[PDB]
């Protein structure tokens, strides 16, 4: 949890680079801001790499993504 | 749980976590209202706040802003306002299947120059407005220790997403001071390069003037009429170079 | 089309007593609907072995729409038609009341009436006069029925009666 | 917070200034200045009597350095060989040239996420001190591995 | 448009005993509706054991409008539809008053006649002649019903009965 | 337009008793309506814990106009529907009246019938026959309830219940 | 009853898809070495067509009615432009989302409850195995009739027997008024789009060695 | 106050600030019956005296 431990401790999160600053001259390992350089190797969600989900609903348990995919594997089967 | 969950159903099996269900779901089935409040009231708290923090700074930074944002050393020779460009390269524009169209470079002219009177300032562009608030009426209360600190999480939540929501304001207009500024040096730029029309204005003026009962000494009328435009004989553009 | 008399669940979460009929609600959560709700009250019985739920008025949502299927509640995994609560409520006070006050009416009139063949005398003082008023006030309200009461957290079985489209 | 990674994985900062700490006390050279990082190591500590073959008890100090490189975030890894001078010019670039290929191959095997691996070796021509009494025992015969920190 | 039957939040404000029917109005704080009133009534049960409210005229901020949904409400965190509040105002007053009456009754007279098998004559005519006017006073005072009260600082969930646009 | 349910506040500056209705007149001072005041007049409730004050005539200066909003009131400081004003106004009056008459019944008859097992005679002779007039006149008058008195110098609040132009 | 059943589906369905998701995930870079397409793609941009052969086909239309042929063609999916490269996370990466959802009405109260719901809890978690699974070869086979068709393509117009795709491209100086200006115009359009020939002569026969 | 607005809304998360909503309610009416009042009248006693 203690990001810039074992030195002098965090001096300020530095938004330019998106990260935290030690105190003494290091970058930390960890982040403030959401706009930073992280790999992203695993998501959620439905409908991706699609027109993403429908707002509106079917009466059933269908789900009919915006690009006019249909997703069982979101969907509820019988 | 549902994770390893042939284990996980398995366990849900076992009846300590019927018994448990029983506790759970009459706290599940009311108790999100609170959440939404805690969001309010630390959007508001921290918004404010962070309003307060960013404005004392602003202040203490007066000098160098006027510096360097001298709209005053700006004006043309007439208090003309210069006008606005905007630049595109490397344009690329797919309309449909079957039919490309490629341009490298594109200008135009968004705001048209005007007359003015007085150069205006960064104060209009990135001074944050900031009340004080002093009505938290929270009708909604925890009654223990785990509500409690549910409620206090979510206000810190409400917080930070108060202090973000300020920052994005703030980029927004920097932004928006910037480019406009972008637009005044381009507009210099390709005067000097011979690219526009300079801007240019008539006046005629009449001695004296009225009736007996009403006079003015001399009396002058400046009027604009050609306002600053780019031209399209291209060949008569003159180039540069550096050393 | 949803078939004439078939079987679905829902979830009466609203605890009410059999005292006043009033809008009562549960949501039906497997089967084909999901997502739609369906509201009423309830019946009273005439003795005290059952409550069945007046349910009336079913919503689905998505269209601003509301259809009128009424139909009435099966026990879930029993198959009956009462209410898993008390009936014990009201017959032990009653009695208890009717039963103390008619021995203090004896108490005062007969041990004033055996005095023949201080404190004692106002013994029969106070169970006598106050068993009578007791007693006819007993007689007044021993005619109040057991109630029964639905669960806040008893999930149901439904039974169909109708149909809609 | 529960979906976003509060960190870069396999990071404990506290042990890198522990292990840091443990190779200068092991006296394999490390050296920080701005954000390029430099990792020098003699040779004799590492091969045999000029040769390019890999002494086996080595492999241990070898999983160190890559447990260390493992964690900084980086691009571009560039590797250096020097020599003393022994024979001619052509056999201690050749030799050295070895020397940095085999390093460089097993990091390559290794977990080491960069994108550019360069190796070069150039002998005795650029020597670190004018002290010249050993052959591979003088410290100027070395491995000097580099990189620059990118955000 | 609201779906049939579903489930809000507001809080009521307004204090009210159940003895003098009034206007009462709770608000609507999250959801969709943000700032929305509502204004309705209550009505009195058989039983004194809850207390149910009425609510019909809605209130929408925005426009100049007010709909008439016409729904009730549950209590939250028990589930239940009664009132938290006090009910045990008038049990023991009024059978006090009548046990008390009743054996002022009793002494007087029975006292007065076991003299034949000063002060204590002055205590049979206290009570004897102060018992039979209270007594048939407290005959008729005793059936006053016990009291709820809403309080001007609670919460509450609302269900929904009828469809709106 | 004044929206549905809204809270303002006002001033009663005039004396009455809750047994003569008439018109008083209240000035509401702030919000909006500044100067305008408002005729009404009360109502009895059932039981006397609480008082409100009926106001449907509200006008407003500057022009000669009326509005016709009927509304009710709200607690100044306690956002309450009572009154500041005592209840204990006639218990204790027609109790002792009661109690004396009756007491006076019983020594009268008592201490005459215990002459077989003067001035005392004469005790017997004055509560004997001022007992049982009284008693019944007590019987005639017990019924009057105990009243309020709204303030002349108390000021008040006011939620709203519909709407105007 | 067998809602647990149904409910253990969806828990199988999700764990399968989550831990097929994690190896494809971590088996990367050999996929998209195998499955390029900018070292396929064309000239200008453009996304060659697809095209499907069938080998040695006959139909009977009726009683008494047939038709033999040697070899079909058919084009799939026309020719177009395009400003990236597909890639395979549009055919291959399956969906996720954890059901948090079970419905806490028929827990079990005895063992023989217990028995029956852990022997449909399982059959319904085999069958959500399989049914991922199926999904997974749909999409596998889906992608590989895409790559097939593509490549297809390029070794027909190496035999000769398709006419490429053809382009005329329309070149202007500055144009527009004072206040919108660009410095050049290309207009890049295609009139004829590849299709197949139906003469004789120009077949180009191959042969190896 | 709400500078440090997280321990202020702490504090009212706390019960400690329940009863003082009471003893606000008591006072935020009878004063502003009488503010007005108090200025007009030093109004015109000032505008007189001046004059």
């Amino acid at each position: 949890d203690g990001c810039c431990s074992k030195m002098g401790g965090i001096n300020y999160c530095d938004s330019s680079a998106g990260r935290l600053v030690c105190n003494n001259g290091f970058y930390s390992t960890c982040y403030c801001t959401r706009h930073a350089v992280m790999d992203l190797q695993f998501l959620m969600g439905c409908c991706l790499w699609h027109g993403g989900v429908y707002p509106q609903l079917n009466s059933s348990g269908l789900v009919v993504c915006n690009d006019g995919y249909v997703s069982e594997e979101c969907s509820l089967q019988k | 749980g549902d994770t390893g969950s042939l284990a996980g159903l398995q366990a849900m099996a076992d009846s300590k976590y019927t018994r448990a269900q029983k506790k759970q779901k009459m706290g599940k089935i009311r108790e999100m209202a609170l959440k939404e409040t805690a969001l309010s009231v630390g959007a508001q708290a921290g918004l404010a706040w962070r309003a307060k923090i960013i404005d004392e700074q602003l202040n203490k930074q007066a000098r160098n802003l006027d510096a360097i944002y001298d709209f005053n050393s700006l004006v043309l020779e007439h208090n003309i306002l210069p006008p606005v460009l905007l630049e595109g390269r490397n344009t690329l524009n797919l309309a449909d299947a079957q039919s490309i169209r490629i341009s490298d470079r594109t200008y135009k002219v968004a705001k048209q120059a005007h007359f003015i009177t007085t150069p205006p300032t960064w104060r209009q562009y990135l001074w944050m407005d900031y009340v004080k608030p002093e009505a938290p009426n929270v009708t909604l209360l925890p009654k223990t220790k785990a509500e409690k600190e549910i409620w206090c999480i979510y206000t810190e939540r409400g917080w930070k997403n108060g202090i973000d929501q300020a920052n994005t304001i703030l980029e927004e207009n920097i932004a928006r001071i910037k480019e406009d500024f972008g637009g005044m040096i381009l507009y210099r730029k390709l005067l000097a390069m011979n690219m526009v029309s300079p801007p240019y204005v008539s006046h005629t003026d009449l001695g004296v003037t009225g009736d007996g009962s009403e006079i003015h000494i001399d009396d002058r009328v400046l009027r604009i009429t050609a306002l600053p435009e780019l031209n399209v004989n291209s060949a008569e553009w003159r180039a540069a170079v550096a050393k | 089309i949803i078939k004439t008399g078939d079987i679905m669940f829902a979830v009466l979460d609203t605890s009410v007593n059999s005292d006043e009929p009033g809008p009562i609600l549960a949501t039906i959560v497997t089967g084909k609907l999901k997502g739609s709700k369906l509201i009423g009250s309830f019946n009273l019985p005439s003795n005290a072995d059952k409550m069945v739920i007046t349910f009336n008025t079913m919503s689905i949502p998505g269209a601003e729409k509301t259809i009128s299927i009424s139909a009435y509640a099966i026990d879930p995994n029993t198959a009956r038609t009462a209410l898993a609560s008390r009936t014990n409520h009201h017959y032990l006070m009653r009695y208890g009341s009717l039963f103390a006050s008619s021995f203090l009416q004896g108490f005062g009139n007969a041990f004033q009436s055996a005095n023949t063949t201080s404190t004692l005398e106002n013994a029969v003082i106070g169970l006598a006069t106050v068993g009578k008023a007791w007693s006819q006030q007993a007689q007044q309200l021993f005619n109040t029925p057991t109630t029964v009461e639905v669960y806040s957290g008893t999930g149901l079985g439904i039974l169909f009666t109708q149909d809609v489209t | 917070v529960p979906k976003l990674p509060c960190r870069v994985d396999g990071a404990c900062d506290a042990t890198i200034i522990k292990m840091m700490t443990d190779l200068n006390k092991k006296g394999i050279k490390v050296a920080s200045v701005g954000q390029n990082y430099l990792i020098s190591i003699p040779a004799s500590a590492l091969f045999a009597d000029q040769s390019p073959r890999l002494n086996w008890a080595s492999y241990s100090l070898l999983n160190e350095i890559a447990a260390f490189l493992k964690q900084f975030r980086k691009i571009a890894i560039t590797v250096t060989s020097y020599s003393s001078k022994y024979v001619s010019v052509k056999r201690e670039r050749a030799l050295t040239l070895a020397r940095s290929r085999v390093v460089s191959e097993y990091l390559w095997s290794q977990g080491v996420d960069s994108r550019i691996i360069f190796t070069q070796g150039l002998g005795s021509d650029k020597p670190i001190t004018s002290y010249t009494l050993g052959g591979d025992r003088s410290p100027n015969a070395r491995v000097e591995i580099t990189f620059r920190r990118a955000v």
